[PDB]
């Protein structure tokens, strides 16, 4: 399900991993990265023991090398089950919201907890339903005849049950479960399905719930609905202290369990200085996520200060974090990557096409290279024959330039472009 | 009759089977090359299989990279959503720009749906309320084939209370979304009196019951709307619901992944199909960087649709950078991910032929030797400029009565009218601040 | 056949003049999309609550 | 969903009573003289 | 067809003409009364017939103009309709139209026509 055409990550699927920890050269459309895959394991792991909570981590490396795969890869290895979250910078600044009540919310949104509940269900087939109007003599009689393929057998329903029944019309012959418990009926199928067993059952359900779905709840009338709408507003942090504290006491009754999920923030780099400043209390806290930032420029200015730190980000954000380098890719791994591409993309490359993708893809870049590769395949679609060619790769260099290439056109041609003192000709003599 | 402003001269890119682009087709000539490699996007839109690709174009002032982005929107089809966008619209005072950023890829990507609907219609006979809680009504319609009586909820009988219905008026009730129309009073009483305000409509012909299937396309966007605040209805709750909270709201990314999920759920049924779209940025380089920053991140998804970007610039500052420089006002990190389109500036004798189809398409008489000093003035000071002087030519012709345009006009037109150059000059001497 | 030719063309010369075709021009009503997300979480809210 | 508007009969439908109903089966009968003569004789 | 005479009244009475209906769907008595009513001085624009009940044999004077909005057959058939207009009695030049669409059946037949010299249509195939 989930409808997805293509993704940039659609093909590495949870990182890959040996029980020893020790990557493989290719597992799981994974290539390269040796010991970045292997601390990123080893972070994995981390979350999931989940005996350590609230630290930093942050993975450094050049563009389009290892960087956000790492990431996607680390979700994906975790699983469903688990919350992971992942912002962009900019995403945080908002007109609505405050940059530090917008900032709490992601923390509050990684962690999440399961809450189990017992109910009675009595499902089946209904062959039979009579309704009597009121008479003296009770209330109203009515009976209702579940049939199930085990056993079949005969209710006398409980007023408000006949108002349940006639509140939504009901046909003989459909398959419903209804809740003794909760007092209403919920409808199956008809009879697309078949009686499995005895009519009623004891089952657990168990509900996973963030702590900001429960913190919205509870400062609203409806805070279900904000969830959804996104006009939560700034919530008092009174309401989460006293939501932190019934979360204790459920959890020393242990009718729920938390589950410390992972915070990935994409552009830190971008962060506003405020931000990376609550940050520093956000982790010291009891419940915060693991946290992983990654910044692909360094020694640069932060934002909202004058003077420069190294990588981007302050010193005192550095020293709760633990940092991860990544390498630059060599020349026998991106043709790998790009084979990798071409079997997730359904295209079929040559090996003389794979040598000169290759060659453009270590004097260029690798980003680019992996574009060329989904538009060849029209220009090979128009010859009709079902495999790229070299010629067909060259047309498709020589038609779409590269970012070197253009810069070199501009340089000469900086007379036709406008400039930033605003000076442009237009006219060609003269 | 027809107006024209700067555009329908162009009826797409004019490209064969082989992909070969000719020297001449509909309103284009020259460019051979940004026809070419357009058309290949073309194509690569209509495959569906990629998803998040940017490609920019770069060029010169009136080089023809809009004219060119508005005929890859016409080779699409109108059934292939297309969204003309300009970067200063994505600030915004009520939400910000990320949000308003990320909701044009939802309304790039376009979602038909089938679905049939029940219409019940016939005069009025009878009206009984069954009555704490607001009871039904039994409603006797009468159509003209036969006669039929329904139960209704109390939310439409409050609808109909409020339309001041009457036995013996005929009215129209939507089954699905509970909407309620009164088409008039029945034909057969118009006789009761002789002189009132209310027309008369004849009697609805056929079954009460009818029903229809639509094919009507609704973008993903407007679906999500849906979800995200209530819409107008006929009862007053629902406008008090609508008037509470007015203003937009940021959409979280729970509700935008259910409404995915059921999407899909729908696309599982073969009910729909989802189809992809183009996002069209004018002057990119009007961004700031934190939109930049986003479109980084934002590409990278799979609902992502292709977005297609417009900058003529040379190496200049980024917006909102202070030391950073980069070339067309682009970052150097969102370029990576970017394909070029290069384009290439007209040579006189194409300056001739864009006057010339120009000149056809809006229906005037050009003679040869007016139409050669329209080309010397293109040459000589701007192409827009020498397009722009063709409309006051015509009118000094109708005041001359002349039918066509002649060198005086041309020549009196530049008289009357100055340029950016001329202006300029005017400009550097003058006594104050001309 | 020859009457096919007639009871086809009979369909145009039911458009041309006027659109007889049996003239049903959707009435434009909104989706009918019930799903409405929030009343799937609505128990969830019900048993925090 | 719940449907906002119910098609109903004026004679057969009343608003009080709300009714549904879907080798060789046979209706179980008494044979008993004294049983059928109770019955009818109550 | 009888179908595009009620939508026409619908029309003409939502321009507010004054018209009066001669079709299969009448009696006799109603008809000589609406023909005698039409020819005599009146107010009445707009005289409304079909083609094979009232479009025969009649001997309305009163109209100058005659109007066309479908033509089958038109060699002869549809000549009889102008021709109850065009009568002994008229001292006016009678002025009559056709309603033809572009790019439709009929208007590949009236070009099918006036190539052959308008003898007798067969099939309409373009
Ligand atoms: N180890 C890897 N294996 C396979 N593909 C990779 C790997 N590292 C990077 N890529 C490719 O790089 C592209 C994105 O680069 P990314 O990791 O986002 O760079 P950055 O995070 O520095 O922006 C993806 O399309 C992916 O295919
Ligand atoms: N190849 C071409 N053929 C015909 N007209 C063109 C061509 N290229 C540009 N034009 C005309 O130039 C005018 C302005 O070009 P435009 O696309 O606005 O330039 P820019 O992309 O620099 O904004 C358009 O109205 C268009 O009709
Ligand atoms: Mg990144
Ligand atoms: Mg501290
Ligand atoms: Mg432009
Ligand atoms: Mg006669």
């Amino acid at each position: 399900k989930s409808l997805s055409l293509i993704a940039a990550h659609s093909h590495i699927t949870g990182l890959g991993l040996d029980e020893n920890l020790q990557p493989r050269p290719t597992s799981e459309g994974m290539v390269g990265q040796l010991q970045a895959r292997r601390a990123a394991g080893v972070i994995l792991k981390m979350v999931q023991n989940g005996t350590i909570a609230g630290r930093a981590v942050l993975v450094a490396g050049p563009p389009s090398t290892g960087k956000t795969a790492l990431a996607m890869g680390v979700s994906q290895s975790l699983g469903k089950d688990v919350p992971f979250t992942a912002i962009a910078g900019s995403e945080i600044f908002s007109l609505e919201l405050s940059k530090t009540e917008a900032l709490t919310q992601a923390f509050r949104k990684s962690i999440g907890i399961k809450i189990k509940e017992e109910t009675e269900l009595i499902e089946g087939e209904v062959v039979e339903i009579q309704i009597d109007r009121s008479i003296t003599g009770g209330h109203k009689q009515g009976k209702l005849t579940i049939k199930t393929t085990d056993m079949e057998t005969i209710y006398e329903l409980g007023n408000k049950m006949i108002d349940g029944l006639t509140k939504e019309k009901v046909l003989a012959g459909d398959v419903i479960s209804i809740d003794k418990a909760s007092g209403k009926i919920t409808k199956l199928g008809r009879s697309v399905q078949c009686p499995e067993g005895e009519l009623q059952k004891r089952k657990t359900v168990v509900h996973t719930v963030s702590l900001h779905e429960i913190d919205v709840i509870n400062s609203r009338t409806q805070g279900f609905l904000a969830l959804f709408t996104g006009d939560t507003g700034e919530i008092r942090s009174e309401v989460r202290d006293q939501i932190n504290t019934k979360v204790a006491e459920w959890k020393e009754e242990g009718k729920a369990e938390i589950v410390p999920g992972v915070l990935f923030i994409d552009e830190v780099h971008m962060l506003d200085i405020e931000c990376f400043s609550f940050i520093n209390r956000a982790l010291e806290d009891e419940f915060a996520p693991i946290v992983m930032m990654a910044t692909n420029r360094g020694v640069s200015k932060t934002r909202g200060t004058n003077y420069k730190s190294p990588h981007g980000l302050p010193l005192d954000l550095l020293d709760r974090s633990i940092i991860i380098t990544t390498k630059s890719y060599n020349e026998q791994e991106i043709k790998t990557i790009l084979s990798i591409r071409a079997q997730e993309e359904e295209v079929e490359l040559s090996s003389d096409a794979l040598d000169l993708l290759t060659k453009t893809g270590v004097e260029t870049s690798l980003r680019y290279s992996s574009n060329l590769i989904s538009v060849a395949q029209q220009i090979a679609m128009k010859r009709k024959n079902n495999t790229v060619e070299v010629e067909d790769v060259k047309r498709a260099y020589l038609l779409f330039l590269d970012s070197a290439r253009s810069v070199k056109y501009v340089q000469e041609n900086e007379s036709q472009y406008i400039d930033d003192q605003g000076n442009v000709q237009i006219s060609i003599a003269k | 009759v027809t107006r024209t402003a700067a555009h329908t001269h162009i009826k797409g890119l004019g490209l064969d089977e082989s992909g070969v682009a000719k020297r001449v087709e509909g309103g284009f000539v020259g460019q051979i090359e940004a026809r070419e490699a357009c058309g290949v996007i073309v194509d690569l839109i209509k495959a569906k299989k990629m998803s998040g690709r940017a490609i920019l174009l770069a060029g010169g002032p009136s080089t023809g990279k809009t004219a060119l982005a508005l005929a890859i929107s016409q080779e699409l089809g109108p059934k292939v959503p297309f969204c003309p966008l300009v970067g200063s619209e994505l600030y915004s005072v009520e939400v910000k720009k990320t949000e308003t950023l990320m909701e044009n890829f939802r309304r790039a990507i376009g979602l038909r749906i089938k679905e049939t609907k029940e219409v019940y219609e016939g005069e009025v006979t009878e009206l009984t309320p069954e009555d704490k809680t607001i009871s039904h009504v039994i409603v006797g319609l009468k159509s003209a084939k036969g006669t039929k009586t329904l139960r209704l909820d109390p939310t439409i009988y409050e609808s109909i209370q409020r339309e001041k219905v009457s036995i013996g008026d005929v009215i129209y009730i939507e089954a699905n979304t509970g909407a309620v129309k009164r088409v008039g009073r029945s034909d057969a009483y118009a006789t009761e009196f002789d002189l009132e305000t209310e027309e008369y409509v004849p009697l609805p012909k056929g079954e009460v019951h009818k029903k229809k299937e639509i094919v009507q396309d609704v973008t993903l966007h407007d679906l999500d709307v849906a979800n995200a605040r209530p819409q107008g209805g006929q009862d007053v709750i629902s406008m008090m619901g609508q008037l509470l909270k007015p203003k937009k709201t940021e959409i979280t990314e729970k509700l935008r992944q259910e409404v995915n999920k059921v999407v899909a759920k729908y696309i599982d049924q073969g009910v729909a199909e989802l189809i992809p779209g183009v996002l069209f940025i004018d002057e990119v380089n009007m961004l700031d960087i934190e939109i930049f920053t986003y479109l980084n991140k934002a590409l990278e998804s799979n609902i992502a649709p292709v977005v297609v970007l417009a900058s003529n610039r040379g190496m200049t500052t980024v917006r909102g950078t202070e030391d950073v420089i980069s070339p067309h006002g682009v970052p150097p990190d969102l370029i990576d991910r970017l394909l070029i389109v290069r384009t290439l500036p007209y040579d006189k004798d194409e300056i001739r032929t864009i006057i010339e189809r120009r000149a056809t398409v809006e229906r005037l008489q050009v003679e040869s030797s007016a139409l050669d000093l329209l080309a010397t003035m293109g040459t000589e000071t701007s192409l827009r400029y020498a397009l722009q002087l063709l409309a006051p030519c015509g009118i000094l012709a109708q005041t001359s009565n002349r039918k066509e345009i002649v060198v005086n006009d041309v020549n009196e037109a530049k008289l009357l009218f100055l340029d950016a150059k001329r202006s300029t000059k005017i400009l550097e001497t003058s006594a104050n601040y001309l | 056949n020859f009457m096919s030719i007639v009871n086809c063309l009979m369909q145009l010369r039911k458009v041309c003049n006027h659109p007889n075709l049996f003239e049903v021009r959707p009435i434009l009503t909104s989706f009918v999309l019930e799903h409405c997300v929030a009343s799937d979480y609505k128990d969830v809210e019900r048993t925090l609550l | 969903m719940k449907a906002l508007v119910e098609e109903i009969d004026k004679k057969t439908y009343n608003p009080d009573i709300y009714f549904t109903s879907l080798s060789r089966p046979v209706k179980r009968i008494n044979y008993s003289l004294a049983d059928l003569e109770a019955r009818l004789y109550t | 067809m009888t179908k595009v005479l009620d939508v026409l009244e619908q029309f003409l009475n939502y321009h507010g003409y004054l018209y009066m209906r001669l079709d299969g769907a009448t009696k006799i008595e109603d008809r000589q009364i609406l023909t005698e009513r039409f020819n005599t001085d009146s107010r009445i624009t707009v005289f409304i017939l079909s083609s094979r009940s009232g479009g025969l044999g009649i001997n309305l004077t009163g109209a100058d103009t005659v109007i066309f909005y479908d033509s089958d057959w038109n060699p002869a058939m549809d000549k009889q309709c102008q021709d109850r207009c065009h009568r002994i009695g008229q001292t006016r030049d009678v002025h009559i139209y056709r309603f033809v669409s572009e790019h439709t059946i009929e208007s590949n037949i009236l070009k099918k026509a006036n190539q052959k010299r308008q003898l007798d249509n067969v099939v309409i195939q373009e």
